[PDB]
RNA sequence: GUAUGUCUAAAGUUAUGCUCUUAUUUACUAACAA
RNA sequence: GUUCGCGAAGCUUCGUGGACAUUUGGUCAAUUUGAAACAAUACAGAGAUGAUCAGCAGUUCCCCUGCAUAAGGAUGAACCGUUUUACAAAGAGAUUUAU
């Protein structure tokens, strides 16, 4: 059930400021525009990150210049935030570019639907989404599906062949996905620049998870016993004197596992 | 005296004020406008003044100053407070260390 | 946090009329002091005045310092801040230095100290500021044409600028070494030179107890050479 | 005089030079116009141009408006909407400092803020927490390509370089440093000049070098610590104290 | 062989019983050869 | 400039009183001197302990990568250095001083 109360869009929010105009440009124009726009800001991100050593191709393939140093590579794995948007941009570009190839006297209109159409139901095989975002195989299997329900009502009479274009259904399930991932992508991207700006958090602190649970647990319990005794202990000793009841502590423990009785003979 | 309900709802009012501000304050300041929606003049001398907050481009960063900062804390203990226990133990107080 | 701190602007800086209108950027800027965020307040002074003004320092920092924001002086006297506190330390003590840690993560936790510094104690309170003023007062009471001369007899702190400007009140170039005070006027035409010497601590031959000044001279001279 | 004729362009748009100097690395970084991939060798090189005062000089926008900055441009000789400007082109004088003197303590004649501190070097725009008028002459064995000059030479140079852009207070070369303390009336002269020569050239049309001035390193105009000579920290003190009697007697 | 960590990358801040000679062991180390 | 009233020449033209409309942007400014980061060359090459190994922690006015409160950066790094007093009471011997 879509919530109500929110009802100052995105594009609405950017309407109401002085920085943006608005214009009427062509579909195909704004697709190029976008491209060229999108491979700026990657670019922007890129080298403010400093790793000018992965080269953008204009093709939005991503891959390193030289060979990395071992630190250099540490650095300059970007996450699924950025990779994420590079796809996307991947897609948008190979969409995009198809229109511009028919459009630029290249290709006629049905090789372009069926260019458009290969581009949704090869998305996969187009762009490693699935990598990054791997739920994404999700709207890959869809497409395939949808293909798959295409074709054999495509082709009843008619033989086979790649000719089919009928991109609607498949370019439906992709609008839907981006819808899905505006939100997510809004969070990461947001959070990522975030961090090329403002430094990252320094109130890290980490939960507890299965990997340190047991490190925890036992800092907890000797922080608990150390406690206990300074409580007990009435000459208010020092935390030098505290080392020896811990280790005390601890020592007792190994016994316990051992099964040998821990009797020392000194303690109160 | 258990304290005054009217007192009660005067702090609760004055809290709550506050606490909402805080969050308030919270939620407009993070990125995320998604809890933009969860959001509950001066003089500077005799001489008078207009201010104004001017809405800026929502691409540039809307806080351009904070960059998450390590900054140490002065204590600011300016008044002295006393730690003060009042017992003398000497029998048992020296005959427990031996022990202890 | 919250808005607490209203800001910390002076009156001559700010400008006189009745209603500016300014604008607030909280969080808007790391000060020049302290590297700390701060809500940046800024101000066109007139509407078409070119300038804006921007609060440079924190409102902690201004406290502290007992100055204006923008201006960096202090809010009473108008004055540079390292100046009054020269004063100060003159006037009623012998030592009042605000001395700015030059270390960028001390500074902040300088910033951070609600405690003002060696001034501004006294620039707070109006009474005390008045008492200083007070004993700040108390304390208080033949022409060949040669167009290039040499001359000598020069006080070690004057400076070319008071010299020059004399020498247009008595009317260009000029070469002076305070070491030597082999002050090597030069005057961008003879004619120029002429109108000078007929218009006649200025000791004044015309190359191209006198005595003893004459050895200081030389002995400095010297000296300034081995330089 | 300057203010007799409007001010000429210093060098057209087209004459300009672009922002990628020198290939100083394997690769260029976009969002910091540096170069990178490379540290190999010094960075810093000699100006292209120089304000010749008055060939250049004279009114702009800003003189119709009341700007209250200077060119940077301008003193680097190098701006390209002379009188279309709306920073001022022309040397700072009395008129000019008095007039923006409320806000010069805070900022420079370049209308850009200063700092808590120096730059390490005494190198960028000075600090607020100092007045200092007085700037660093270094690298002047670099500014006039290992010409070995004599040391009079060397100080009657630098005093025809810097007097012309700004009424001095004092100068002194030092043959056993082979630099300069070229101590200005004014601050903002001061500001106007550590821009106006950086990175320039002390040689001549009648020095044999004089094509050879862009290869080599420009002058390293930074600010002065003050010296140790305490012939001088007397002065300085006494200065102090004259200027204290000014105010404290204007307080009144 | 690496993570990793240091290093360099140029412009001058104004003060006056032993020494010896050898041969042998053992250990460790060795992106050096077998 | 539009228009609505008027006057002076021929519904047309020149002059007059209105109404309409009446404050843009800048925290910034074009290359060295107000700030990145690796990179290269050189040098070493990794915590326990004898040797070889998985780690998880912790403190830190160290951070980096990461969307991250996953996780990973060599168990990410540094931690291994230095180290005197709440200083007493009692006895014995020797020296001095005084009564
Ligand atoms: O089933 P998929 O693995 O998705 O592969 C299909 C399938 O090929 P296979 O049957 O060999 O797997 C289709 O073949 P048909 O079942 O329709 O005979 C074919 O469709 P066309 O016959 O219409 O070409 C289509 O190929 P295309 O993508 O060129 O339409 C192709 O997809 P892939 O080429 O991605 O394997
Ligand atoms: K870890
Ligand atoms: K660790
Ligand atoms: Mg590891
Ligand atoms: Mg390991
Ligand atoms: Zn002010
Ligand atoms: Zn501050
Ligand atoms: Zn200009």
């Amino acid at each position: 059930l879509p919530t109500n109360h929110n009802k100052t869009k995105l594009l609405k929010s950017l309407k109401n400021t002085k920085y943006f105009q608005q214009t009427t440009i062509d579909w195909v124009e704004a697709g190029l525009q976008l491209c060229r726009q999108g491979h700026n800001m990657l670019n922007l991100l890129i080298h403010r990150k400093g790793l000018t050593y992965l080269h953008l191709d204009y093709n939005f393939n991503l891959k390193p210049t030289k060979t990395l140093t071992t630190k250099e590579r540490k650095k300059s794995r970007l996450g699924n935030s950025f990779h994420l948007m590079r796809e996307l941009l991947k897609m948008m570009k190979l969409i995009v570019d198809t229109h511009v190839q028919f459009r630029l006297g290249n290709v006629d209109a049905f090789q372009l639907a069926d260019g458009i159409h290969y581009i949704l139901n090869h998305i996969g095989q187009l762009t490693g989404i699935y990598r990054y975002k791997y739920k994404v195989m999700h709207q890959i299997r869809a497409c395939k599906d949808l293909k798959h329900i295409i074709y054999y009502k495509f082709n009843k009479n008619l033989g086979k062949g790649p000719g089919c274009g009928f991109w609607q259904p498949a370019w439906r399930v992709w609008l839907n996905f981006l819808r899905g991932t505006i939100p997510l992508l809004e969070r990461y991207i947001g959070n990522l620049i975030t961090r090329q700006f403002e430094g990252r958090s320094n109130e890290i602190v980490k939960t507890t998870t299965k990997q340190r649970l047991d490190a925890y647990y036992d800092l907890e319990l000797r922080n608990s016993v150390m406690d206990d005794i300074l409580e007990m202990m009435p000459e208010s000793i020092r935390q030098k004197k505290a080392r020896t009841i811990l280790q005390h502590l601890s020592e007792a423990w190994r016994c316990w596992k051992a099964n040998i009785p821990w009797d020392v003979p000194g303690m109160p | 005296p258990l304290p005054t309900k009217a007192e009660i709802q005067e702090c609760t009012a004055r809290t709550k004020s506050y606490i909402q501000r805080l969050v308030n304050a919270k939620l407009a300041n993070s990125n995320n406008r998604a809890s933009s929606r969860y959001v509950t003049l001066l003089l500077n001398n005799s001489h008078h003044i207009e201010v104004v907050s001017k809405q800026m481009d929502p691409l540039l960063p809307r806080f351009v100053g904070k960059k998450a900062r390590k900054v140490v804390a002065p204590t600011e203990n300016d008044e002295v407070v006393p730690v003060l226990h009042m017992d003398g133990s000497n029998d048992r107080g020296e005959a427990d260390p031996n022990e202890w | 946090e919250i808005n607490e701190p209203p800001p910390n602007i002076c009156e001559q800086c700010l400008g006189d009329e009745a209603n500016i209108r300014m604008t607030k950027i909280p969080q808007g800027s790391e000060c020049k002091i302290c590297t700390l965020p701060f809500t940046l307040y800024h101000f066109k002074t007139s509407k078409r005045s070119n300038n804006i003004i921007k609060t440079l320092i924190c409102v902690r920092c201004a406290t502290q310092r007992n100055i204006c924001q923008c201006c960096m002086l202090d809010s009473r006297w108008h004055i540079p801040i390292q100046l009054r506190d020269h004063l100060i330390s003159l006037v009623n003590e012998e030592n009042v230095m605000t001395e700015e840690a030059k270390n960028d993560m001390m500074k902040r936790f300088l910033s951070l100290k609600n405690v003002k510094l060696g001034g501004a104690q006294i620039t707070s309170d109006p009474s005390e500021a008045d008492n200083i003023v007070d004993k700040l007062k108390n304390i208080l009471l033949k022409n060949p044409s040669t167009k290039s001369f040499f001359l000598y007899n020069i006080d070690a702190s004057i400076p070319e600028w008071k010299i020059t400007d004399t020498v247009s009140q008595l009317l260009l170039s000029l070469i002076v070494n305070h070491k030597a005070k082999c002050g090597g006027l030069r005057f961008q035409s003879s004619e120029l030179g002429e109108r000078f010497v007929s218009k006649i601590i200025f000791i004044i031959p015309w190359s191209s107890t006198a005595e003893n000044i004459k050895l200081s001279l030389s002995l400095n001279k010297l000296i300034q050479l081995e330089l | 005089s300057w203010r007799d004729k409007s001010a000429k362009v210093q060098v057209k748009e087209s004459e300009l030079p672009s922002s990628i100097p020198a290939q100083t690395g394997l690769t260029f970084n976009i969002w910091y116009n540096k170069w990178s991939q490379g540290f190999a060798g010094n960075t810093r090189f000699v100006s292209p141009f120089a304000l010749q005062p008055q060939l250049h000089s004279g009114k702009t926008r800003g003189d119709n408006d009341g700007q209250l900055f200077f060119c940077l441009f301008f003193a680097k000789g190098m701006c390209c909407l002379g009188p279309k400007c709306e920073y001022l082109h022309h040397i700072p004088d009395e008129e000019d400092i008095g007039k923006l003197a409320l806000r010069t303590e805070v900022l420079d004649c370049f209308g850009r803020e200063k700092f808590a501190d120096y730059r390490e070097d005494m190198g960028g725009i000075g600090s607020f927490r100092k007045k200092n008028k007085t700037l660093y002459v270094g690298g002047i064995d670099g500014a006039l390509n290992s010409k070995h000059l004599k040391p009079a030479q060397i100080e009657s140079r630098i005093r025809f370089v810097f007097s012309r852009l700004g009424d001095i207070d004092r100068i002194r070369y030092v043959e056993s440093k082979n630099c300069g303390f070229v101590k200005f009336k004014y601050q903002a002269n001061a500001e106007f000049a550590k821009e106006a020569m950086s990175n320039q050239t002390l040689l001549l049309p009648s020095d044999k070098e004089w094509d050879d001035r862009r290869e080599g390193t420009g002058l390293l105009v930074k600010w002065a610590n003050e010296d140790p000579d305490p012939a001088a920290q007397k002065r300085l003190q006494e200065e102090l104290k004259l200027e204290s009697l000014n105010m404290m007697v204007h307080l009144i």
